[PDB]
């Protein structure tokens, strides 16, 4: 509702893609130690992570703040993170993201 | 090996995140009277290869070093129990792992107290030029933890923040540590260093009170936190661990921590933690996972405390690994922590 | 009288020591539906004579309110609450009025943040009206307890979702009551955390509304658990455990808002009847002095119910014949709260 | 460099897309009150622009912070905005950017 | 229109972005004795209508009003006074444009010492009671200035930073001048407020020691900025702007109030700023243009004071626009300041 | 220990006197909630105090802070309080002071 | 005034005393580096001052702080400092002092 | 003698108060090609006790490495020019002072760009590994200055504050220099070291972007402020000070200066200050002793620039004592600023 997503593809290679994810508070609360979910297409493997760290357990992707980033300030904060993928077929991108529960707007 | 790769100039919040999580080779040099002398077997560098493996990236190695130096004024440390503890860090170097080397078990004589204080510092001074000596080659991967559990003696004192005058010694002592580590020069001057809150606890009383040694960017905070009490400790308490209390607890406990220190910019390593057989492997399962997941949300690396004592259905078993077959005692409870941990590949 | 200009630090301070009107107009049902006699000025007069400064006056307004838009407030509810508050200004008392047992329209999740905000802002000026005459000596609380229903969440931090949810609702309280103008303007105003809690995660959460200099925080503090408030919890209280352990939970209250200039109130507090009067003693009076040295004013739950062996017996107070039905352990409390003169 | 900066596309339509922008400050300094320039690739226009605002002279451009987001913490901080483009060709990236006068990695 | 658009609770430094960019009608509803007393003509609406047209998003609409009241206990308003600055502040928001309203020329009563507190503070009251009042509809469009710039009276203390007396008194007023808008109610005790420091200076002493009222988060700071003086203001000083040094002091001027204020959250409008014209118009335009591009990327929404007085040679010309004639005397400075600027699309 | 106390007479009038209290650390630690306690002589009755609270009990008296004042900084940090006091016989002053369980020097 | 001054005799041994003086900011702005002047008693001399310096001429004393503990807090805060001096004859206090030029409240 | 007398771990705030005021052996160690190639006689001992007698406490003692160094990678310095060194801040430290050793005409070769800053660290890192294990001996009493004004070259940008590339790397010189000191260990670790912004500036720009390496407690900041500009430096400036607006002026300066690090616990030396001769003793004589007591307000310990040069109606005319004779060449100037600064007893 009042955090918002940017999922966006910084480069691709056709086997494979590099994106960048922002995530904005927009709310009054800060975010202390933020955590971010989706579900990841079919077709997708994340093969490396920078400013985060992440869990893949089945189609369900976990990824984590890197602590010196943890804190989404109110009132239009952002944080960022990014990483490399694999993929076949077309390249999709997540329809749904969840940051620490709260359902987030996407971008 | 990471044993001298020399020392950077990064905020210390990246070397805890490398540093991921770890594994505490307990009830070992830690021990009152030598190596072996509480049941476990003569540590071996394909131990060390299997704790590696498992997926941990941090070993830290407790000493104790009381019993293995001379008097006043020199307090000098027994050259064989110095090379030895060494050669255990390089098993762990040889693995590309961080290392954590403290004073562990040194309370009959490391006593936060005015009256003791002049004489401690003399003590506690001697005993860290001589280990920072020793290692002064070594490069970022090995960390210095100046003290362990500092705190008041006495049993109904045991759960507490100590006095004032404990909080404020142990400051001092912390200080002294540090400025003696420092020092003995080159990679000594520059390496990180963990401080331990008194008793390592992570309770308001004692994270306030904290005061970090010249205000030093390269200083981490050391807490305990086998959390939650009753069931990771308490041989009579719960076997249960999983409900939405449970979790809303033991978030509560990293949200002090992390507000405290990490969102500040201090780092922070929870060097001991962990559960005690209950046999009850599921709920510990939970727990492990749970534990690393909320913990390193708030930017905290934890480290399991493993006294190679596994027993179901006795105090203190927080052994998870089997030294002597090489291989886990605890195989469930150990990937649930490692997966919770999560990864960069 | 008017409203001064000093430190809410101060405000804090002066209200000194309190206790609750509780199981009253708090009541579902009304004021005399859950046990409590009819209140008089000379139940009121009593309370300030054996040394409390303030009266926390909780008000369930559920029942009492009609239908959007408007949820008019019925005249005579809001007249029997002003009466009251009347008893305690009389003794130059502080009076804390709030909005109490509201759960079943007070709902803090995005999906009712329109509805609840709507009759929030409703409610607060109809209140804020009624009371702006009167000085800086009343004190509006915005929300008790708000939380998400359920009793596996009782005693949790709630989700994210609601901790911002409660930040946003006490916002629009906040501003309800300014709205009005006058005394209104710069009334001093109580704004709890989620579920009044004092753990990190609800304390670390709060978001001060505008980060207005007259806001106190308000927390709801029944510690320990076990021997405070559960039946089958210990009777013993004293231990250099127990101490340490309720000096960390008032030193948590003291760094993250004390310390800073944030004054904070604890709302309720209180130990139930087990049959332990001398525990009960040293218990009331370590809290006291322990909270009061770091900068906190408690303030006792009096739900008039003090039956030996039962839950929920915080009640100390007799209000039939107007003596203590737990004389020591009020004269504990108060004592060890101590005073300037 | 020790000050990154990451170009992404959030979304592409042909004819326009979407771009998100993270600096991201590596040095031991903060930037405070950041500016960010740089060369639009030909045949691309910005339409419109969010937690930022710009100043464009053909294909030059400079963007300058919103105030709430103007500082660039040391030690990795990051800050970010989005705009929205016309494009006609291929959708290329710029090659470089200076913040500040200083030149930065493209990541 | 944006008269009656309603209050947000959005940052006050989203409401300094969205003002942009802003022009003074100086010499007017400020001047002493009347509208059209000191050379201006009657403000009309097709005037208005070229500022927004330019790029200005902000009107600041400075008012004296005393000469315009009784005394007290009173201090009544004229009326035909008062609904004058309300009918020219409409011709700004007919332009979807934003409007700050203050007290301007009050030195005469406005007198910042302990001794005067009292009556001052009284009739201050009096004297935002009423402006609110009148004002009380209108949306966050409407801004309030508290002050124009209170400081001592005294020739030689023109661009002193007072005593501590003058600055903690002018605190006082500040909160009192607050309170007195926000006790009126309704959109009053929501709309964003501007206060100044001592003299509106941007100086250390005067920006270190200023105190917010109650802490609002709704409060913004006002600075008037006529740097670098030489250039800018002093008739006798350089007519020339645009070297490495120049660049470098005027960026120092905006870093203090960026590390200050801004930077914390704190919003900052600069209500006054510009150069007079010692027939130097292309040291103007590069003058102009570096002090809003340098200004907005610290934050700072400037605000030109346009007094309506452009003759070549001559001290205070800050005039830029024709009143008369709906045309710019100076067409490139103004550009060059709009240019500076920036924008969104 | 590192903690003074100086207790001083501000003024007196043969009956009684008003002291001011100034307690300073000069430790590494703040004292967060400073609470102070001495025996008070006999035949000295404090009748009123600023900016703290007191118990007396026995020939013990516990002060403590006022909250705003409550933090007692380290490294030579001061915080202070006064009182009037009535008396009889010879006006003495308290021997020993603890603050936070810490023994006091008396300056 | 919003300031007062607490000026106040420690302990004293007929041919000398010690002073202790604290300052209290009830205002609402902090003073930020502060001074206080005063007119000395004759025949009293300073011999020693802690937690601030001085410079006398004369009858006329000026204090300055001791930079850790330059900024007296508004809404009620102190600093204070001490002294020692020789005197003969009877013992006797300044009666006003100022404070960054503001005369203060002697209490 | 203070030479030897260990390392306190007391707020650098106490030990800037107790260098309480300074004096600077200007254009002597500092100039180009040796001690006296600039004028100056050679130092001796009695010059020293001098500067003690008239109350002051600190020496600060300039030095020009370049010049008495070899090439790359070793950058050895000349062992009897080091020895010259060690020899005059012992004059000092038989006066009980302290003394201060900086880098100082060190242009050449410190170069504060990206595309310098491996080759500058790495002769930064030998200079301060010699200089520092020279005198690795003594105590606190001795101080070292990381750099004097390290800037870009160009003398359009001498009164600027660079670029954030420029105070970027300076940052990260500052860091080098500290870190090479401390590794040397013994004394150097814990001793209290000075590091400028960018020029020494005290200009918003270069306080606000300064970052102490390692937020290490024992750093104190150099800042040289040679305030109000026209009077203290330029020949062609007023030869009067005194207003109302002067002393605001000043004041206002120091205010940034304690507001942003003093206020903060973070101590500063202002190492160069002070006026030059323009036949103005009089208002030498007032702006020197407000100077000193306005700054001393702040916390500030204030260090008079004299170059021995002294003659009336000439630029760069800063000197005071007179080495040849053992008088004071302006009395009245340096007995005011003395005056202003006070004392203890």
């Amino acid at each position: 509702s009042a955090v918002e997503v940017t999922y966006a593809i910084t480069n691709s290679w056709g086997s494979g893609a590099s994106v960048n994810v922002t995530i904005k508070n927009n709310g009054t609360t800060p975010i202390n130690g933020w955590t971010l979910k989706w579900t990841m297409p079919i077709n997708q493997t994340i093969t490396n992570m920078w400013s985060a760290s992440f869990v893949a357990s089945g189609t369900t992707l976990s990824v984590t703040n890197a602590g010196y980033n943890g804190t989404i300030a109110a009132n239009g904060g952002t944080q960022s993170f990014g990483f490399n993928i694999n993929y076949s077929g077309v390249l999709s991108k997540p329809t749904g993201f969840t940051v620490n529960g709260t359902e987030c707007t996407v971008k | 090996s990471t044993a001298f790769t020399g020392v950077r100039d990064v905020p210390a919040q990246q070397i805890v995140n490398e540093m991921k999580v770890g594994w505490n080779l307990g009830n070992t040099m830690d021990a009152i009277g030598g190596e072996t002398n509480w049941g476990n077997p003569m540590t071996t560098h394909a131990m060390i290869n299997k704790i590696k493996e498992a997926g941990f990236n941090t070993l830290r190695l407790p000493v104790t070093w009381d019993g293995h130096m001379g008097a006043a004024p020199e307090y000098t440390i027994d050259q064989t129990w110095m090379k030895r503890v060494e050669e255990i860090a390089n098993y762990a170097f040889d693995n590309d792992m961080y290392v954590i080397i403290n004073l562990h078990h040194e309370n009959e004589w490391l006593k936060p107290f005015y009256a003791n204080e002049a004489q401690v510092k003399a003590q506690l001074t001697k005993v860290w030029t001589q280990i920072a000596n020793n290692f002064k080659k070594y490069g970022d991967h090995l960390i210095f933890e100046t003290m362990n559990e500092p705190r008041p003696v006495g049993a109904s004192l045991q759960w507490t923040g100590g006095s004032y005058e404990n909080r404020e010694v142990v400051n001092r002592y912390n200080l002294t540590a540090v400025n003696a580590i420092r020092a003995t020069g080159g990679n000594n001057a520059t390496r990180y260093i963990m401080v331990p809150t008194l008793a390592a606890s992570a309770m308001s009383t004692t994270i306030n009170d904290l005061v970090i040694p010249n205000n030093d960017s390269k200083v981490i905070v050391s807490l305990h936190m086998y959390s939650p009490y009753f069931f990771a400790m308490d041989i009579n308490g719960t076997s249960s661990w999983g409900s939405d209390y449970d979790k809303s607890s033991l978030d509560s406990e990293f949200d002090a921590v992390y507000n405290k220190f990490v969102k500040n910019g201090r780092a922070v390593v929870i060097g001991e933690m962990g559960s005690i057989n209950k046999n009850n492997t599921a709920a510990r399962v939970t727990h492990a996972e749970y534990y690393a997941k909320s913990a390193k949300a708030r930017g905290l690396t934890p480290i399991w405390w493993d006294n190679g004592y596994s027993v179901a259905g006795k105090a203190e078993t927080f052994g998870i690994f089997n030294r002597s077959n090489l291989t886990w005692d605890a195989p469930e409870v150990m990937k649930a922590f490692i997966k919770g941990i999560g990864g960069s590949s």
